[PDB]
């Protein structure tokens, strides 16, 4: 239950990257960029 | 890893994984 | 800790506040200790570079954490207030060529 207000009022964002099983973690890199 | 270390059974969904084309070739030997 | 990525895929999420500009990021639940702090009016894009290894190689996911917003209300001026997370058609991946 996250609280609405708090919701209203945030600024932060999210995302989220799933890498599948098999795939080389190490070669693999997340983040952002301009 | 090895240092750090009804039920139910989750496998790694290995089929994803892939070889090096090398390790193709060793596969096919093996297997013959 | 290893071996966490095989029963289920690696989760790494990416956190950005953009009142203050820090760049946190959470992976399989754990925060870890890379942080990164931008200047204001700065343009980031999400972004993910990876060498195939086998025939899937990542997702991108636009789901929400507790208490935070998902990234299509920061994208998107109508859906400022919309806690609920969306991918709109003109959200789309692009690669460097």
């Amino acid at each position: 239950r996250d609280d609405y207000d708090f919701l209203m009022q945030t600024s932060t964002y999210y995302y989220s990257v799933r890498i599948f099983p098999g795939q080389e973690p190490a070669n693999v890199w997340v983040g952002w960029i301009t | 890893m090895a240092l750090y270390n009804g039920y139910s059974p989750r496998a790694i969904d290995m089929s994803n994984v892939t070889l090096s084309r090398d390790l193709h070739a060793m596969a096919e030997m093996m297997a013959e | 800790p290893g071996q966490g990525r095989n029963n289920n895929g690696l989760e790494i999420g990416c956190v950005v506040d953009a009142a203050s500009g820090l760049l946190t990021f959470i992976a399989n639940g754990k925060e870890l200790s890379t942080y990164y702090q931008v200047e204001p009016s700065t343009k980031l894009f999400p972004a993910v570079f990876a060498q195939a290894t086998s025939p899937n190689v990542f997702q991108f996911e636009l789901g929400r954490i507790k208490n935070v917003m998902p990234l299509s209300a920061g994208l998107f001026k109508s859906e400022h207030k919309n806690p609920v997370p969306q991918c709109p058609p003109r959200l789309h991946v692009q690669f460097l060529s």
